[PDB]
RNA sequence: UAUUAAUCUAGAGUGUGGUAGGGAGUUUUGGAAUUUCAUGUGGAGCGGUGAAAUGCGUAGAUAUAUGAAGGAACACCAGUGGCGAAGGCGAAAACUUAGGCCAUUACUGACGCUUAGGCUUGAAAGUGUGGGGAGCAAAUAGGAUUAGAUACCCUAGUAGUCCACACCGUAAACGAUAGAUACUAGCUGUCGGGGCGAUCCCCUCGGUAGUGAAGUUAACACAUUAAGUAUCUCGCCUGGGUAGUACAUUCGCAAGAAUGAAACUCAAACGGAAUUGACGGGGACCCGCACAAGUGGUGGAGCAUGUUGCUUAAUUCGAC
């Protein structure tokens, strides 16, 4: 799960955290749902967000390759 | 031609169908599930499945290729059956190339049986 | 609905000691008694080894081995339109429907000889040529078609 | 208990039906006095299927009620170790207004019952002494030995 | 799946890849209500839910 | 009880700090889809249900790849999750705005409840206008079972759709449950904060599914996430059909908004919950040559008795 949770920050944003998004994210460019990811509910909606942004910032893929 | 060029596999259940086309996107031939003469209910089966891939695939097994990707489109079992004809004939797979292009939303798609 | 339900074989003869040929023999038989079914048999037994020379044992072995089919069209019901799934058939039954071919076409015939009539029967069985090979054959393609029907199980 | 200091007990407990009605219960000891008369008789000399029969019939009477042998009456106090236990034994009883003990353990009223006992068994070191107290404080009524009423004798013991 | 060369491992695996894939385009390809085009989905992860708590 | 001056702050918020969320009006791009058009290939098919046909293709269709493009909306992200006036909220981003939640030992001095009247939005379908129409699409055209297939099956296919103005005003808008005040066991957990504390476990308050005792009840069952208890107001129902029929009202280009009978009938509501049955193109279940396998066997003949039929005095009569 997130380092984010277990730090304290309330909030995460795009910084290139790509390691930790691999292990959210499954080699398929889909996201996985909150029991994957290890997030309570928080840190879930700030990693869905910025997963949605790294789709949009083609730092992910949608599906296309 | 070239020892891996493409071959586009658009699997349905209802009449699937292979082309082998060049790099630049010329085909070389092509076939559909019933084209030995099984348009309707029995080129949905496997066999006429089948009988399509085997057709595509003497139409490529002479063209310097040992080992060739899949590009299948959609999702269904004409992948499995074509996988199966290449590795009987001794032609391995490189990888299973899932060529579905997932709805984008873009055209509306057709309204459900009623 | 049963599961399981013991069979029973007959005792065989004490010349050669096979309950296949005794089994093959009781179902040839006709009126009931061995009479003229013995009589038929060795006319027949006396116009194949004018022919055909081999080991009695070793060629009537061949056949029946070579009869022995390998599929079993147990019937199966799609609701809809109903497509049936191939099963296996166990080896009693295997000899069973070898003999009981054998007796549905060795009873009744257009030709002269009867005696005849079961040694060709006898020898056609043996080279491998289409009396009950065939029902292999087509028990094996029944299977080949359905292929697709015993994919998926309703 | 059973074994030192007893009038009449139950293997398990009351099935239902038989303890609000000791019909069902009066019947069943005479039945099993009956029992044992004429199966005093059966020496396999009818049926070996038969004996087996009976036998298993006995099995059968120590299984479900192989305590009701000497109870000709109803008891005045139903010991309950449970009240989620003895469903049959509280409810049955409290359909009339005979004397009843019970513990409570974790999800239930402590005043279900005439005296209050919060005690509880299912913790292994709990119910050895529990049911020794229990006993010798009652035993000394019938002459019998009690040895857990002021003694120092305790026990440290798992369930088993 | 985008890779298979293993005998045994990974058809398992793109078996379910078939199956989400499947699961993710019967909602776009014919147009329906949206009710039971999130009931299904919802359904399913009940189903996933009570078998493995 | 309305209360006077002051009032008391425990509420309404509000000074302040922390504060999470798909809240939202507004504005941006990105992913690609889709089908085409320039481009070439290529040999023989496409369409599909239970099976096919309607319907497409050598004058090059399938399929193809990049280039370019129209409308169009954003797989997953989607939870013992949160934010939500309802209707709802998720490719993102941000302007703005709203609601919070936790805590403030605090203030006006309780300054608030419902709502006549007034105000507001309102899923979605559809409408005039201007434009767009990519895509599917009713009605259906044609075709498949058919006794009918008009409903259910397939293709061709336009209204429709779509963007904004104006009109839409209803939904099974529900929580089958209008609220507001105050109070009331718990628990598995979990969410937002105050958080000691790798995260934690652990809690404080609000929330999020269930739970079961009181309580509640026609029963369903609810139960501190009441169908629990008391305070205040707006909406409704007095048996059913009639009965939303007719007039009329206000607005809406109209569909629709609300509204509502009479006469009559019946003595009942397709009135509800609950018990087992019948029941199913719903499942678990064990069973008998009943099937699965076969011998023979009748519908097959010589045929003989037997049924109907007929004839007739009855061809008795009953038996199906």
């Amino acid at each position: 799960y997130c380092r984010f949770c277990a730090i304290g920050q309330l909030r995460i944003d795009l910084i290139d955290d790509l390691e930790a998004l691999k292990r959210f994210l499954s080699p398929y460019a889909k996201i996985n749902p909150r029991r994957i990811t290890g997030n309570c509910q928080m840190h879930q909606r700030h990693v869905a967000k910025a997963l949605k942004r790294a789709r949009y910032l083609a730092l992910v893929p949608f599906v296309k390759d | 031609n070239v020892s891996s060029g493409i071959i586009h596999v658009s699997c349905s259940p209802n009449n699937t169908i292979v082309s082998a086309s060049d790099p630049g996107g010329n085909v070389l031939c092509w076939a559909s599930s019933g084209t030995m003469g099984f348009k309707g209910s029995r080129k949905k089966t496997p066999y006429s499945a089948g009988i399509a891939a085997d057709k595509v695939a003497k139409t490529v097994k002479e063209m310097g290729m040992a080992t060739v990707k899949l590009f299948v489109k959609g999702t269904g079992r004409g992948k499995d059956t074509a996988i199966r004809s290449f590795a009987n004939a001794g032609l391995s797979i490189t990888e299973i190339n899932e060529k579905t292009p997932i709805p984008h939303n873009g055209c509306k798609p057709p309204k459900r049986p009623r | 609905r049963k599961n399981r339900a013991p069979k029973r074989t007959v005792l065989p003869d004490p010349v050669f000691n096979n309950t296949l040929v005794t089994r093959i023999i009781n179902v040839i038989m006709e009126d009931g008694k061995k009479g003229l079914a013995q009589r038929i048999l060795y006319g027949a037994f006396d116009l194949i080894e004018q022919r055909t020379k081999e080991k009695p044992l070793t060629v009537f072995e061949r056949a029946v081995g070579n009869v022995m089919p390998r599929l079993e069209l147990r019937v199966r019901r799609i609701a809809g339109s109903n497509y049936q799934v191939p099963t296996e058939v166990p080896q009693d039954r295997k000899i069973a429907l070898a003999l009981r071919w054998i007796a549905m076409f060795a009873r009744k015939r257009h030709e002269k000889t009867m005696l005849e009539k079961i040694a060709n029967e006898i020898i056609d069985a043996s080279n491998n040529t289409g009396a009950a090979i065939k029902k292999k054959d087509d028990t094996h393609k029944m299977a080949e078609a359905n292929k697709a029907f015993a994919h998926m199980r309703w | 208990i059973a074994k030192r200091v007893d009038v009449a007990f139950i293997t398990q407990r009351w099935l239902g039906g038989t303890l609000t009605n000791f019909k069902t219960l009066s019947i069943s000891i005479n039945k099993l006095n009956k029992l044992v008369e004429k199966q005093a008789e059966n020496a396999a000399d009818l049926t070996k299927k038969e004996n087996l029969m009976l036998s298993r019939e006995i099995e059968r009477l120590e299984k479900f009620f192989g305590g009701v042998k000497s109870l000709k009456r109803l008891p005045n106090l139903l010991i309950v170790d449970d009240p989620v236990y003895e469903k049959n034994a509280v409810a049955e009883a409290n359909i009339l207004r005979i004397p009843v003990v019970a513990l409570c353990n974790t999800n239930t009223n402590p005043e279900l019952v005439d005296f209050i006992i919060p005690a509880n068994n299912h913790q292994p070191q709990s119910t050895c002494l529990l049911m020794n107290l229990l006993a010798d404080a009652v035993a000394e009524a019938k002459a019998m030995p009690t040895m857990f009423a002021y003694k120092p004798d305790e026990e440290i013991q798992i369930e088993i | 799946e985008v890779k298979n060369d293993d005998l045994e491992l990974a058809l398992k695996k793109f078996k379910r890849v078939s199956l989400e894939i499947r699961r993710l385009a019967q909602r776009h390809e014919y147009h329906l209500r949206k009710g039971m085009r999130l009931r299904e989905k919802r359904k399913i992860a009940q189903k996933k839910r009570r078998k493995f708590r």
